[PDB]
């Protein structure tokens, strides 16, 4: 449902709020969320 | 953290001349040689350059997340 | 329990003036989104004790400051529940 | 009037009532009950 990256082994991933809070790979028990495909803008000031 | 671009109070490009003071310290030449062959007349320039601290060489000792 | 989540306008109610549209299907904001003062970051619901039953625990952005979504992390605490902090980056 | 005790409405419409609200309707459904247990046959000290 929602990408997500290892806080340990940096493994890309995905979850759907039910499988347990752990990395897939190396099962680490701390992720982040990915960053959001969207543009972002600034002024260069 | 990394060299600034330009000159705070002038706004002199400096941001090119790092490498060039890197390698001209290499040699074991002194700090106040290397700047004046770097061209660097003005004091604002001189402590521009001089006093800037390469943090950034230590920021990429991390593993990176991704 | 209560659960982090993107409140809903009719079956979860005490909404607050503050947009939730910035919030994903799980209630986090993603990293990397400019959001401004009183901005829903978090959102949570807890379950009414004995539809429309669901108190809104949501937490905003501090109204007199912006910023961009720098970094967010989801983990489990000591007990095993949820546990999300949301690192906000601004210019000064 | 409701002004007198504060009833937070903590979320929106579905809200409960301040503990003077439930002791006042228990208070009207003794009375109540006490209403209805003097024109039909009962024990004087169970009324009392
Ligand atoms: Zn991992
Ligand atoms: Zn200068």
């Amino acid at each position: 449902g929602v990408k997500y990256t290892c806080g340990a082994c940096a493994h890309n991933f995905s979850l759907n709020k039910s499988d347990p809070v752990r990395c897939k790979e190396c099962g680490h028990r701390v992720i982040y969320k990915a960053r959001t495909k969207r543009m972002i803008q600034f002024d260069a000031r | 953290m990394i060299i600034p671009v330009r000159c705070f109070s002038c706004g002199k490009v400096v941001g090119d001349k790092w490498d060039a003071y890197l390698r001209l310290l290499e040699e074991g030449k002194q700090e106040g040689d290397a700047l004046d062959e770097l061209k660097l007349k003005r004091y604002c320039c001189r402590r521009m350059v001089l006093t800037h601290v390469d943090l950034i060489e230590k920021f990429l000792r991390y593993n990176p997340l991704e | 329990v209560e659960e982090f989540e993107k409140p809903t306008r009719a079956t979860t109610l005490r909404l607050k003036h503050g947009t939730y549209e910035k919030l994903d299907e799980d209630g986090l904001i993603a990293p990397g989104v400019r959001v401004s003062g009183d901005d829903i970051i978090i959102g949570k619901t807890t379950p009414i004790p004995p539809y429309h039953t669901k108190r809104d625990a949501s937490t905003p952005l501090r109204s007199t400051e912006n910023g961009i979504v720098d970094q967010v992390l989801l983990t489990t605490n000591q007990e095993g529940l949820k546990f999300v902090k949301v690192r906000m980056r601004t210019t000064k | 009037p409701p002004q007198v005790r504060p009833s937070i409405a903590m979320d929106e419409t579905t809200q409960g009532q301040d503990d003077l609200t439930h002791k006042l309707s228990d208070i009207l459904k003794a009375n109540i009950n006490v209403q209805k247990l003097e024109m039909d046959g009962s024990p004087q000290h169970i009324i009392n």
